C-alpha cells in the first residue's frame, strides 16, 4: 500500500542517465504518475505509467515498468543540470474511484553540470564579520563533506537558476569566525588542488 | 437482454431540490449494499457480506459528485422541464408464517415509485418499533420499489403510503 | 491555474490560520497537501465539490471548506508548531489522469515572536588568484541570522536581475544546529567573466527578500519590527 | 480482500428533477458471454446509453446528442468505459460475487397448516430456484395445487406457498416435498389426517 522510493537522493553529471527507483506493496496499484517539484514551486506531473505497459517513452524520460516484481524505475537520459529537482513516484488504484493519489516520498535528484577543463582550486574571497573559502573547477571524483567543526559552515548543492545560460558550476563555500588552506580538511579533496 | 445472472453496479441518483443522492450494488434483484452519503460509510444489506467483500464508498461519494453535476446541465439544457410524478402501489405481507404468540416480520412492498421521496410508516395508531426501510431499488422503467420491515409480536396494521403522485395518503391493511 | 493565498505565513501558537486555495480549471476535485521532510507529501483534506469536503490522511488540527468549485480553504482553529510545513493545493477533473499544483505556502507557528529575526547580507568580491587563474571571477552572497527560513536571493547586475552565472543554495542551513530556535543562512555565488568584474563601472548586487511579520501585526519589543523586507549588500567592480 | 468496483459515471459539460445512472452487467454462463450496458437517465426517460454490443455511446433522445459525441470522442473516456467490461463485470464476478453472491444458499423452512385446504409454505432460501410438490398416501397431486408467484423479501430471502385442495378421512398421508440447491437430499413434511 505504502510506495518506497530509491535513492533518497541522487547526484549526477550532466550526461549521465539518473534513475530513479520506486516499488509499491499494494499489487491492486494500475497507474503510476511520476512528479517533478523544481524548487520553490509545486509539483507537476512529469510522466505516467498504466500497469498493462511495461514501459512508457517520452523525451529523455522513460518509465520501465515491472509488474510481476511490484517495481517501477525512471530513467533520465543525458541529463542535463535543468533537471535538478524532486522526483516523486505516485500511485493510484483507479478501480476504487477514490480521487485519492499515493506518493513516494521523493528523490533529490541534483545534476552537477560538466566542466570543459577542471581546475580544482581553494580560493579566498574579500572579507566584508567573516571570511569565504571557495572550493571550485573540481572533477568529479570528489565529494564535498561537511565540516568536522562548528563555527564553520559549509554549503556545496546549490541550484543553478533555472535561466542561467552562460556561466554554470558548482562550487562549495565555506565561512567561519579559519584559513582555507584547512577548511576542507574533512573532506576527499584531489591531489592537484591549488592552493593560492 | 436475457441472462443468468445481473449485476447492477454503481447506482447513483440523485435529485434536486434537497440534494438528495442514493448509491446503491445490486445483484440479481437484491440489494448488496448501498453508501451512506452522510457516514460516509458503506452499509451492506447482509453484515456477512461485509465480512468477504469491500466496497470503498469515496467511489460512491465521487459518483454522486459526478452525478449532481449532471443533474445541472441536464436540469438546464431542457429548460427546466420538471419530473411528473406517479402513484406507487403497497403491498403488506408476512415474512415467515404468521403464528399467533411467536415473533415474526411483516414487509410493505411498495412499487411505482418515482420521485424516489416517500413517507412509510405503520392498530389505527402509528408505531416506530422494528421498522427497517429499504434502499430504493431500480425498475426497468425507471422507477423505483421500497419495502419497508416492521418487527411486531402478532396478537388478534395499515401501511400508509405518503407521496406526491397520491391525492391522499393510501393505506393497506392486515 | 491554480494559485493560493498567502505565499507566505507567520503565526502563534494558538491563533487562527486560514490558507486558502482559487482554482480556474474548471475542474470539481480539490486538495489540500502539506509536505515534509521525512515524510514526502501528505493530503490533508479534498472535495468533490461545493459543500463537500473529505477527510484526508492527516486531518487533525486542521478544518476545509469548499464553498464553491473554484474556492476551497485549508483552515487552523487553534494553530501548533507541529503544523508548521509547506501547503499545496491540488485539483483536478473527475476521474482525471493530472494532479495540477500551487506554487505553495511557507507557514511557520512559532510559540513566541521574539525569535524573528531579518536577515544580514554581505557580498565578498572574488579573489585576484581566482581571476588570474581562470580569467573569471566568482562573487558571494551570504544572507545571514534570520528567522524563520522564509527568504529568496536575487542577483542584480547593472539596475537589472541576472540569472547567468548563479548558483543560490536550495534550502537554508542552521546556524546553530542543536537549537530548536536556530537561525538560518543562505549563500549564493555569482561567476562572471574577469574583464567584466575588472571594470569599476559595473555594479552587483545581493538582494534578499525576507518574508516576516505583517503591517497589522504587533511588535513587543524595542528593535525593530522584522516586516516582510528586502536587505541588499552590494559590491563595485574594481582594477 | 477482494473488492467491488462501480463503474465511472461520465460527465456532462415546487418543481422536482431527478437524475439517474446504471451499469448493468449481464453475465451468461458465468463470464463466458458478458454484457455491458451504462444507461443516463433524466426524469425517467433514459436519454444516453452505451452498449457494449455497440461499442460506443449512443443517445436514446435528442437530449442526449451532447454527450453521446462528446463522449465518443475523447478516447481516454471511451477505451475506459469499453474497459468497464472487464475492470467492473468481469473483475465483480470473478471476485466478490463468487465470495459472496454466488456463494449464498440457505435451506427453506418447510411447514404444512390446515387453513378444507393444506398450505405449505416454503420460507427464507436462497437463491431462486426451488420445487415444491404435493403427495397423497405416496401420489403426486397436481390437481388442486397452486402457487405463489416467487416472492422476494428484500433480505436476499425468497418465499412461495403451495395450497392445495384437499378433503381429509382419518389415515391418510399427505406430504409437502420440497427441492432445492441448498438441499442434500429433498425436504419432505408430512401431514396425518
Amino acid at each position: 500500500q505504502q510506495v518506497r522510493q530509491s535513492p533518497q537522493s541522487l547526484t549526477v553529471w550532466e550526461g549521465e542517465t539518473a534513475i530513479l527507483n520506486c516499488s509499491y506493496e499494494n499489487s491492486a496499484f494500475d497507474y503510476f504518475p511520476w512528479y517533478q517539484q523544481f524548487p520553490g514551486e509545486g509539483p507537476a506531473l512529469l510522466i505516467a505509467i498504466r500497469s498493462v505497459s511495461d514501459k512508457k517513452e517520452d523525451g529523455r524520460f522513460t518509465i520501465f515498468f515491472n509488474k510481476r516484481e511490484k517495481k517501477l524505475s525512471l530513467h533520465i537520459t543525458d541529463s542535463q543540470p535543468g533537471d535538478s529537482a524532486t522526483y516523486f513516484c505516485a500511485a493510484s488504484e483507479t478501480g476504487a474511484n477514490t480521487g485519492k493519489l499515493t506518493f513516494g516520498h521523493g528523490t533529490i535528484l541534483r545534476v552537477h553540470p560538466n566542466i570543459q577543463n577542471p581546475d580544482p582550486a581553494v580560493y579566498q574571497l574579500r572579507d566584508s564579520d567573516k571570511s569565504v573559502c571557495l572550493f571550485t573547477d573540481f572533477d568529479s571524483q570528489t565529494n564535498v563533506s561537511q565540516s568536522k567543526d562548528s563555527d564553520v559552515y559549509i554549503t556545496d548543492k546549490c541550484v543553478l537558476d533555472m535561466r542561467s545560460m552562460d556561466f554554470k558550476s558548482n562550487s562549495a563555500v565555506a565561512w567561519s569566525n579559519f584559513a582555507c588552506a584547512n577548511a576542507f580538511n574533512n573532506s576527499i579533496i584531489p591531489e592537484d588542488t591549488f592552493f593560492p | 437482454i436475457e441472462a443468468d445472472h445481473v449485476g447492477t453496479y454503481g447506482i447513483s441518483v440523485y435529485q434536486s431540490p434537497g440534494d438528495i443522492g442514493q448509491y446503491t450494488f445490486e445483484f440479481d434483484g437484491d440489494e448488496l449494499f448501498y453508501v451512506d452519503l452522510d457516514k460516509k460509510e458503506t452499509v451492506w444489506m447482509l453484515p456477512e457480506f461485509g465480512q468477504l467483500a469491500s466496497f470503498d464508498p469515496q467511489g460512491g461519494l465521487q459518483n454522486i459528485a459526478v452525478v449532481k453535476h449532471n443533474l445541472g446541465v441536464l436540469t438546464k439544457r431542457s429548460n427546466s422541464t420538471p419530473a411528473t410524478n406517479e402513484a406507487p402501489q403497497a403491498t403488506v405481507f408476512p415474512k415467515s408464517p404468521v403464528l399467533l404468540g411467536q415473533p415474526n416480520t411483516l414487509i410493505c412492498f411498495v412499487d411505482n415509485i418515482f420521485p424516489p421521496v416517500i413517507n412509510i410508516t405503520w392498530n389505527s395508531k402509528s408505531v416506530a418499533d422494528g421498522v427497517y426501510e429499504t434502499s430504493f431499488f431500480v425498475n426497468r422503467d425507471y422507477s423505483f420499489h421500497k419495502l419497508s420491515y416492521l418487527t411486531f409480536i402478532p396478537s388478534d396494521y395499515d401501511c400508509k403510503v405518503e407521496h406526491w403522485g397520491l391525492e391522499e395518503p393510501v393505506l393497506k391493511h392486515w | 491555474a491554480v494559485t493560493q493565498s498567502p505565499r507566505n505565513k507567520v503565526a502563534v501558537t494558538g491563533g487562527k490560520v486560514t490558507l486558502s486555495c482559487n482554482q480556474t480549471n474548471n475542474h470539481n476535485n480539490m486538495y489540500w497537501y502539506r509536505q515534509d521532510t521525512g515524510h514526502g507529501l501528505r493530503l490533508i483534506h479534498y472535495s468533490y465539490g461545493a459543500g463537500s469536503t473529505e477527510k484526508g490522511d492527516i486531518p487533525d488540527g486542521y478544518k476545509a471548506s469548499r464553498p464553491s468549485q473554484e474556492n476551497f480553504s485549508l483552515i487552523l482553529e487553534l494553530a501548533t508548531p507541529s503544523q508548521t510545513s509547506v501547503y499545496f493545493c491540488a485539483s483536478g477533473d473527475f476521474w482525471g489522469d493530472t494532479l495540477y499544483f500551487g506554487a505553495g505556502t511557507r507557514l511557520s507557528v512559532l510559540e513566541d515572536l521574539k525569535n524573528v529575526f531579518p536577515p544580514e547580507v554581505a557580498v565578498f568580491e572574488p579573489s585576484e588568484a581566482e581571476i588570474s587563474h581562470t580569467q573569471k571571477a566568482t562573487l558571494v552572497c551570504l544572507a545571514t541570522g534570520f528567522y524563520p527560513d522564509h527568504v529568496e536571493l536575487s542577483w542584480w547586475v547593472n539596475g537589472k536581475e541576472v540569472h547567468s552565472g548563479v548558483c543560490t543554495d536550495p534550502q537554508p542551513l542552521k546556524e546553530q544546529p542543536a537549537l530548536n530556535d536556530s537561525r538560518y543562512a543562505l549563500s549564493s555565488r555569482l561567476r562572471v567573466s574577469a574583464t567584466f568584474w575588472q571594470n569599476p563601472r559595473n555594479h552587483f548586487r545581493c538582494q534578499v527578500q525576507f518574508y516576516g511579520l505583517s503591517e497589522n501585526d504587533e511588535w513587543t519589543q524595542d528593535r525593530a519590527k522584522p516586516v516582510t523586507q528586502i536587505v541588499s549588500a552590494e559590491a563595485w567592480g574594481r582594477a | 480482500r477482494v473488492s467491488y468496483y462501480g463503474p465511472k459515471t461520465s460527465p456532462v459539460q415546487e418543481r422536482h428533477f431527478v437524475y439517474q445512472f446504471m451499469g448493468e452487467c449481464y453475465f451468461t454462463n458465468g463470464t463466458q458471454r458478458i454484457r455491458y450496458v451504462t444507461r443516463y437517465i433524466y426524469n425517467r426517460e433514459e436519454y444516453v446509453r452505451y452498449d457494449s454490443d455497440v461499442g460506443e455511446h449512443r443517445a436514446v433522445t435528442e437530449l442526449g446528442r451532447p454527450d453521446a459525441e462528446y463522449w465518443n470522442s475523447q478516447p481516454e473516456i471511451l477505451e475506459r468505459t469499453r474497459a468497464e467490461l472487464d475492470t467492473v463485470c468481469r473483475h465483480n464476478y470473478e471476485g466478490p460475487e463468487t465470495h459472496t453472491s454466488l456463494r449464498r444458499l440457505e435451506q427453506p423452512n418447510v411447514v404444512i397448516s390446515l387453513s378444507n385446504t393444506l398450505v405449505c409454505s416454503v420460507t427464507d432460501f436462497y437463491p431462486a430456484k426451488i420445487k415444491v410438490r404435493w403427495f397423497r398416501n405416496g401420489q403426486e397431486e397436481t390437481v388442486g395445487v397452486s402457487s405463489t408467484q416467487l416472492i422476494r423479501n428484500g433480505d436476499w430471502t425468497f418465499q412461495v406457498l403451495v395450497m392445495l385442495e384437499m378433503t381429509p378421512r382419518r389415515g391418510e398421508v399427505y406430504t409437502c416435498h420440497v427441492e432445492h440447491p441448498s438441499l442434500k437430499s429433498p425436504i419432505t413434511v408430512e401431514w396425518r389426517a
